[PDB]
């Protein structure tokens, strides 16, 4: 790119169009004839591939624009294809239109009146009109001619009177409205079209039967004869003809049926090939779908790849030759044709001979375009379609991703001596890099010693462009040369047609330019920032800042950086003002802080704001200059200035926290007053002695008065003094704090040190006495809770033979083994508590501040108190996978310990230290736990890589725009307002700290200037609309949300936040008013709600701002952190995947949550759980006694001995009446049918078959590869995109769219109903059994009863709501009595009123919700359950973008998941081209004849437009003054 | 209004939209048994005036389809009974903003 | 102590204007071959983040 060659035309939009044979014949360079590439000799052979009319080859000129190999752009040539071809892409739809059409009439199968029907809804859908599509249906008056053609005329005078009412108006043009939806109405019609034409048989319009085609997975064709039936139809449906006037079948053929068939639908073909109106008038011929030549790519694209020695055939010319060939003889094969015939009658020859030239042909081109529909040859050559889609894609590879020039690459290293804002860039880079700078006379000194010190001597220049577009490099010159082109460089041009321009000089990268620095992976946009350049001499490794250490999340342990050299002004102006460090402070994320120093600077800052901490003037001094240099334009007075010291007499001394104030007031503006902030620290006052107040940070007017600094402070911690400094005075300040403060630090840390040593791990005799006790305690807890567990009162002894017995029990079952850890654990866990609170710190031998290792955890510096007590008290319990020591069969848990030892550290309890030392049976355990750990990060498929990219695709377009709403890249509304407030997440922070804006008034009012707005804005028609609106809200405060004033709507909705002062969110207007009533407090109550009023004004989001690209990444980025397993619903990963993913309507776990009323108590609560809960026979029986006796007959005694009747009744709330129904009536036709079928089982197969083989039971070196050896290959590799969805996601994406009188008579009535049962008793008075006699025949033979009945039992349902499995009754929810379902069924929890709050029924199934309450409540419900995803691991995301996630997922009216599926409903199909299937949604866009109206960010960048989003949303114009 | 009991026969349903400009609307009494637009989660929707809907259309520049969406067969949009074309102002309680008036074209 | 045997720097590279492939005229792949720095997807999805529009130019 040169700024000197501007461009005067431009690429506004693409059309998507088929190459007819007549064009191609008239743009060809040459024939291409010949199979062979080159003569011998090795010039080209005339009519071959390399021919040189197709361009410059082999050193030789074009015979076509005379140009050599590097200017001539290559030309166009083309095969003439002997016989018509089917095109490979279009195959399928050819043949949809080819089985959808009558052979006789050549018309569609389908009634006319019923094809005109879809005609006229195709046509008012190529304008933006679908209710007249829909209103078409209703025009109505076997039918008449004279009355089919009345309807016809009178739908094509709807038609014509709707586009021209339609076409008077704003609500359609000329070239026709085309909407997303108005794409979903075309393409739902359309396939609508095909599914009516493919399901006729009978032709509607002749009523003559057509012979089916079959096709195969090649492109062939076949035509299946016509049953006797349908024979005879045709010749009863033969007179009325005249009144008028398997076998393959030819591509010939097909051609001219479809021929004549598009000719006589034209009318109808014309609205389905057109998804706008054709205004070109072209006729919709189907030639289009065949080929009869073929394009032959030029020279340039089809070049023999040279590797090293060997010159090695290109592939396309090798599938070309392939075609060539086959031509030449189908040419011989119809000479000989023409030869002869009068002797025929054999003419089976003839065709076979014919069928083989026009299978072996298409075979050839099937070969050229797609690979994979060309027969098997003895790995094939790729198509044209693989080489578009050869790994990620073409699109995907060279479009959308890029290698690019002016970058480089180098392994990080940390540097505390460098800005915040800068890089150390090694003098090899330097010296490489260059940007075109053009000379001037305001730069000609500067350039001209640049040119003198050439390539080699930094600050130079490599190359120097002159006026007349040619390039003279000073590479290989000397210093004589240099010296005479510098003295030539402002030298006036003589040419008239380059006087506008001036030379340019490629000079070396100086101190004063920008640099995108980039770790991979990019998660969010802060791992790719905007660093200034720093050379630094004798430098091998790219030098960065400690405070860029999170952004990136770069870790200096070999990790490795890009960095990129933009080469012009306005990409210069991007990196320094919008992607620049300094304006990442905070991320979009939470809004939260980002930057901050990371261990030393924390350590070294409780040190030296210390109270302890003293110095005299020479040292004060030093540490001021030694941080702030005026010089390097630290300084903000131009003299520094400094404070009194803080003790006079004996000795002058300044405090520590004095250096603090002076560094401030040196680096804030001296127009504005200082700082007034009350944080608080992460060191307890307790450390710091008696009556101390060190904990409470006090700031006031900008002075440190209390309180030392911790990683709370100037740590990347959200409302401590950097992040305050931040809101009061800019991002530029807080960014000089930053490094003022990590050099002082640095500089203290030079001057004092820090250390680590044993004194700081070791106990008093004192506190390790209390040790000692504490653990003594423990002995006894491991036998305690074995007997508590096993339920044995006046606690057993250790060698007890019943707790032995007992203890087996619990060994040989996972849950009651469970049941016991989780006891034990608890219990040893508490004695471990215990030894913690009493030993730390009140026992450490060395104590804070100068315990280092106790300092470190307290001041966020590295490591917490819980590592702290692992070095100096105990490990305690080893978990292992949410339970304790995993025991053998023996039920040992080492070879060392007792069979079923009740002991804690049998368990795996370590009451040993890090410090004294751990015992073998500790150190094995402490192993185990250990790996465990290792073994998670091996085995954890779930990836947020796939997950980000399919929402970035849909969400790149999604931007802010100048009218405030939330648009995609079609213009097509998303949001109304951003979050319904339009304020800025890295802005929305202070805007609720109502206190710290009033201690700061006067700061924050010089900040927001107002004297400069108040003639541009209102300041009373929002305030007195929002007085309006709270007036009717207050009215309606105790009634329900249904019953609310709909008169005033929000004064955001009616007002522009930004125009009008008082146009502020509901929410902010409540705390802010509510803030002024529980606070009265020179500043007036009514001069800070203006103030406030003012800053949420400021705190707008741009229009411009890519609000998709920020939600996927403030979704995508912190889903990272919940890639570990669970410690029963779906969490992380797999449950976001279940809606952002593939919005699933058959969720893994559906639950229902039902609120409780608070006249129905826990115990009626808990009945009811039992009643919707579902019943099992299996969970009522308790034993099954089958008594086989063979008499006379197999006879089979059932005996069911149930539970007893009041047990089962209390814990399923089942009754002997219902257990009875379910007997007599489904368990016994499930039992009979089970026999019945295990019968036929054992005499259909009497057994395996013997010599017949049966199925089998059941990257190498990478899987054999250690972290160390797999994070280098990651370390090196330069990533494609977002990981790869190749492990549970790709199998996801596998989914295509004595008895007495009344027994007797009961007995009698259920014989009669079973065809094996003789006799049935059931316990009617205790109900405890039910006992039933089954007669088989003698040749029925032994059978297995008992395992036939407990399978049939466990299958048997004795109660059952409809799509629930159980509800269970947990702890009220943040205070709401509810209850948990485990299954979904809305309507049926709608009969329980008197139970559960109808109004308030929560569920988690998005889809369920959408189906019974409607689109808005399923939005609502996909906000709420990716929030619980995300709260659960504890990770805040702000709702701004899971509204705009939602509102995108049902910006349909339906649930669309981020997939292909949701995508369909897009108007980009470059978009769509370069997510996946490129050849396919290519052939859609070809179909439909789309255009491009290239105003996606994906299309965009596939022509090489600038970007619409940001500084691409709008133009820049010059005003010039002459007339 | 029809409000049915249990179901109606196919040949019956056609009958449903052949008297234009009348309209016909069929109802469950079970799917009635509770109202859905006093659920918590559903949120006041009101139906706009064609002037109303024409000023909405005015002041952000809009297109009707260019609008988000609500489904012509959606259980609110069967509640208040809304035709293809149709506005329909969305006011929904933010945990961000407070009251938010949204809007969603019913086709 | 003991030194490990890796040379972390082995990847370090710079390239201004090197070598490109015929077919999509872009900087050819290799350190050694004056090879380019690969700009892929998420990095396009950063640059449209920040909304720097002439930084994806
Ligand atoms: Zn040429
Ligand atoms: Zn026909």
């Amino acid at each position: 790119m040169d700024i000197s060659k501007p461009v005067g035309s431009e690429i506004t939009s693409v059309d998507f169009g088929i190459l007819t044979a007549k064009e191609i014949r008239n743009l060809s360079a040459k024939q291409i004839t010949n199979p062979t590439v080159l003569d011998n000799l090795g010039h080209p052979v005339s009519g071959g591939l390399y021919d040189l009319a197709l361009g410059a080859f082999l050193r030789n000129l074009c015979s076509t624009c005379g140009l050599d190999e590097k200017f001539c752009p290559g030309h166009q040539g083309h095969i003439e294809l002997p016989v018509p071809c089917y095109n490979p892409l279009f195959f399928n739809q050819l043949y949809i239109y080819l089985r959808a059409s009558c052979l006789f009439c050549h018309h569609f199968r389908l009634k006319s009146v019923e094809v005109h029907r879809y005609a006229c809804k195709l046509r008012l859908l190529q304008y933006g009109l679908i209710d007249e599509s829909y209103k078409l249906d209703e025009i109505t008056l076997d039918i008449s001619s004279t009355l089919l053609n009345e309807l016809k005329s009178k739908r094509s005078e709807y038609v014509d009177m709707a586009i021209a009412k339609a076409l008077s108006d704003g609500r359609t043009t000329e070239r026709g409205s085309f909407t997303a939806t108005v794409n979903d109405e075309r393409k739902k019609l359309v396939h609508e079209f095909h599914k009516k034409l493919l399901s006729r048989g009978k032709c509607d319009n002749c009523g003559m039967f057509s012979p089916k085609f079959r096709k195969d997975g090649f492109t062939k064709i076949f035509e299946t004869a016509l049953n006797e039936k349908q024979i005879t139809n045709n010749r009863v449906k033969g007179f009325i003809r005249q009144d008028m006037i398997s076998t393959y079948i030819l591509s010939t053929e097909v051609k001219n049926i479809l021929d004549t068939v598009f000719r006589k639908e034209q009318c109808v073909l014309q609205y389905v090939f057109h998804s706008r109106p054709n205004l070109s008038r072209k006729l919709v011929k189907a030639d289009s779908f065949f080929m009869d030549v073929l394009v032959v790519p030029p020279t340039r694209f089809r070049l023999p790849s040279k590797l090293g020695e060997e010159v090695h055939e290109n592939s396309q010319n090798q599938l070309l030759s392939k075609v060539l060939t086959t031509s030449l003889l189908i040419r011989d094969l119809n000479d000989d044709l023409s030869k002869l015939k009068v002797s025929l009658e054999d003419r089976r020859v003839i065709f076979s001979r014919l069928m083989n030239a026009f299978v072996t042909i298409q075979n050839d081109v099937n070969a050229f375009i797609d690979s994979t529909k060309a027969q098997g040859r003895t790995v094939p050559i790729p198509g044209v379609k693989q080489a578009l889609e050869k790994k990620e894609g073409l699109f995907r590879k060279h479009m959308m991703g890029k290698r690019v020039n002016y970058a480089a690459r180098s392994v990080i290293s940390p540097d505390p001596n460098i800005e915040t804002n800068e890089i150390g860039v090694p003098p090899v880079f330097a010296v490489k890099l260059t940007y075109p700078e053009p000379v001037t006379a305001y730069n000609i000194a500067e350039l001209r010693q640049a040119v003198i010190n050439g390539p080699d001597k930094w600050p130079g220049a490599t190359q120097i462009q002159n006026e007349d577009g040619s390039l003279v490099s000073l590479i290989g010159m000397s210093v004589e040369q240099r010296k005479a082109l510098a003295n030539q460089l402002l030298t006036p041009s003589s040419n008239v047609s380059t006087h506008t321009l001036n030379k340019k000089v490629y000079r070396h990268i100086k101190n004063r330019d920008v640099v995108l620095m980039n770790r991979q992976p990019t998660l969010h946009k802060a791992s790719m920032m905007g660093h200034k350049v720093r050379v630094l001499p004798n430098e091998k490794t790219l030098r960065l800042h400690y405070a860029n250490t999170g952004a990136y999340n770069a870790d200096f342990d070999g990790d490795e950086m890009n960095m990129h050299f933009p080469q012009n002004e306005n990409a210069r102006a991007e990196a320094l003002n919008l992607a620049n460090t300094d304006s990442q402070y905070l991320t979009p994320t939470s809004g939260s802080p980002v930057r901050g120093l990371i261990q030393d600077h924390i350590s070294a800052g409780v040190w030296l704001t210390s109270k302890d901490s003293f110095f005299t003037r020479e040292q004060y001094q030093q540490y001021i200059y030694g941080c702030i240099r005026p010089e390097d334009g630290h300084t903000t007075r131009s003299k520094i200035v400094t404070l009194p010291p803080t003790i006079f007499k004996p000795y002058p001394l300044w405090t520590g926290k004095q250096i603090i104030t002076t560094v401030l007031l040196n680096v804030t503006p001296p127009d504005m007053p200082g700082i007034n902030l009350i944080s608080k620290n992460k060191i307890k006052n307790e450390y710091w002695g008696k009556g101390s107040l060190e904990n409470e940070v006090l700031f006031k007017d900008g002075a440190l008065l209390c309180g030392i600094l911790d990683k709370s402070q100037y740590g990347a911690s959200k409302y401590g003094i950097v992040h305050s400094l931040h809101e009061v005075y800019g991002p530029e300040v807080a960014a000089k704090v930053l490094s003022v403060l990590g050099r002082l630090f640095t500089n203290y840390i030079t001057a004092t040190a820090f250390t680590c040593g044993m004194d700081d791990l070791r106990l008093t005799a004192e506190g390790n006495k209390w040790r000692t006790d504490i653990l003594k305690t423990s002995v006894d807890t491991g036998r305690e809770a074995a007997a508590e567990v096993t339920n044995l009162d006046k606690d057993t002894p250790a060698d007890d033979p019943e707790l032995l017995k007992r203890l087996q029990e619990i060994l040989r079952d996972n849950n009651k083994s469970g049941i016991l850890d989780a006891v034990t654990s608890s219990k040893v866990n508490a004695i471990t508590s215990q030894v913690v609170s009493k030993c730390v710190p009140d026992g450490t031998m060395k104590k804070f501040p100068c315990n280092s290792m106790q300092a470190m955890a307290l001041s966020g510096a590295k490591g917490s108190n819980v590592n702290v007590s692992q070095i100096m008290c105990l490990l305690g319990q080893q978990a292992l996978e949410g339970r304790r020591v995993p025991v053998m069969v023996s039920g040992k848990t080492l070879p060392s310990f007792k069979p079923y030892e009740t002991d804690a550290m049998a368990g795996g309890y370590v009451k040993g230290r890090f410090y004294s030392g751990i015992k073998p049976q500790e150190y094995y355990f402490h192993c185990m736990a250990g790996r465990e750990g290792l073994i998670d990060t091996a085995v954890k498929t779930s990836r947020s890589g796939y997950l980000q990219r399919c929402l970035t695709k849909q969400l790149e377009g999604v931007h802010v725009s100048y009218d405030n709403s939330i648009r995609d890249a079609d213009g097509t509304l998303v949001q109304f307002m951003y979050g319904g407030d339009a304020i800025d997440i890295t802005k929305e922070s202070h805007m609720t700290q109502f206190e710290f804006c009033l201690d700061n008034y006067y700061a924050l009012l010089k900040k927001y200037n107002p004297s400069a707005l108040i003639e541009h804005l209102d300041v009373e028609s929002a305030l007195k609309y929002s007085k309006k609106t709270l007036k009717y809200r207050k009215k309606h405060s105790k009634e329900p949300h249904y019953k609310q004033s709909v008169k005033y709507d929000p004064v955001l909705a009616k007002y522009n936040p930004a125009k009008y002062l008082g146009s502020v969110s509901e929410n902010f207007q409540d705390k802010l008013e509510s803030f002024l009533d529980k606070n009265s407090k020179g500043v007036n109550e009514k001069k800070f709600r203006a103030l406030m009023q003012l800053k949420y004004m400021r705190s707008l989001i741009n229009p411009g701002e890519a609000v998709g690209i920020i939600a996927s990444q403030s979704v995508g980025e912190p889903s990272t952190q919940m890639t570990l397993n669970t410690f029963n619903v779906t969490l992380g990963i797999p449950r976001l995947r279940e809606i952002v993913m593939t919005a699933s309507a058959a969720i893994k776990t559906p639950q229902m949550t039902l609120p409780i009323w608070n006249d129905v108590s826990d115990e009626q609560a808990d009945t009811f759980c039992k009643s919707i809960s579902k019943v099992l026979l299996s969970e009522v029986i308790d034993k099954v006694i089958v008594t086989e006796t063979t008499g006379t007959a197999r006879s089979y005694v059932i005996h069911m001995r149930f539970f007893d009747n009041n047990e089962y009744s209390e814990e399923y709330d089942v009754s002997k009446e219902e257990l009875q129904n379910v007997i007599s009536n489904q368990f016994i036709h499930l039992l009979e049918a089970a026999i019945v079928k295990e019968i036929k089982k054992q005499k259909r197969t009497t057994g395996p078959d013997i010599g017949v083989a049966v199925p089998r039971l059941q990257n190498s070196k990478r899987l054999e590869e250690d972290n160390d050896e797999e994070q280098s290959h990651k370390k090196t590799k330069q990533a494609v995109s977002y990981d790869e969805p190749d492990e549970d996601e790709i199998e996801t994406m596998r989914e295509a769219e004595n008895m007495n009188k009344v027994q007797r008579d009961r007995q009698s009535a259920i014989i009669s109903h079973h065809r094996f049962i003789t006799k049935y008793n059931f316990d009617d008075e205790s109900g405890k059994w039910c006992e039933f006699k089954l007669e088989l025949a003698a040749d029925t033979e032994k059978l297995l009863m008992v395992n036939i009945v407990e399978e049939i039992c466990r299958k048997s349902i004795i109660r059952q709501i409809p799509h629930i499995d159980r509800c269970v009754h947990p702890e009220p929810e943040n205070g709401k009595r509810v209850l948990v379902t485990e299954g979904v069924n809305f309507q049926a929890m709608w009969d329980q009123e008197a139970f559960i709050d109808v109004d308030g029924i929560t569920s988690n199934d998005v889809a369920a919700v959408l189906k019974t309450y409607g689109v808005e409540a399923a939005r609502n419900t996909i906000v709420n359950e990716i929030n619980n995803v995300f709260s659960r691991y504890a990770i805040s995301v702000s709702f701004r973008h899971l509204d705009l996630i939602a509102d995108m997922m049902t910006r349909q009216g339906t649930y669309l998941a981020f997939n292909r599926q949701g995508m369909e409903t897009s108007t980009s199909s470059f978009m769509k081209m370069s997510y996946e299937t490129t050849c396919q949604f290519l052939t859609k866009a070809v179909l439909d004849n789309e255009r491009e109206q290239l105003d996606s960010p994906s299309a965009r960048i596939v022509v090489g437009k600038l970007n619409n989003v940001g500084t691409g949303s709008f133009d820049v114009l010059a005003k010039v003054p002459n007339a | 209004i029809f409000v049915y009991q249990n179901n109606i026969t196919p040949s019956a349903m056609k009958l449903v939209p052949s008297i234009p400009p009348a309209t016909i609307e069929t109802f469950n009494e079970a799917a009635l048994v509770v109202n859905i637009t006093h659920h918590e989660l559903v949120p006041k929707h009101i139906r706009l005036s064609s002037d109303e809907k024409r000023e909405l259309l005015k002041r952000y520049r809009l297109k009707e389809s260019q609008l988000p969406r609500i489904q012509r067969a959606d259980p609110v949009a069967l509640y208040l009974g809304l035709k293809r074309g149709e506005v329909v102002k969305i006011i929904r309680k933010s945990e961000t903003s407070g009251r938010y008036a949204s809007y969603r074209i019913c086709m | 102590y003991q030194r490990l045997r890796h040379m972390v720097n082995d990847k370090f590279q710079v390239r201004s204007t090197g070598p490109v492939n015929s077919l999509t005229m872009q900087p050819v792949k290799g350190r050694k071959r004056h090879g380019g720095i690969r700009v892929g997807e998420m990095e396009r999805d950063a640059l449209i983040g920040h909304g720097t529009s002439f930084l994806l130019q």
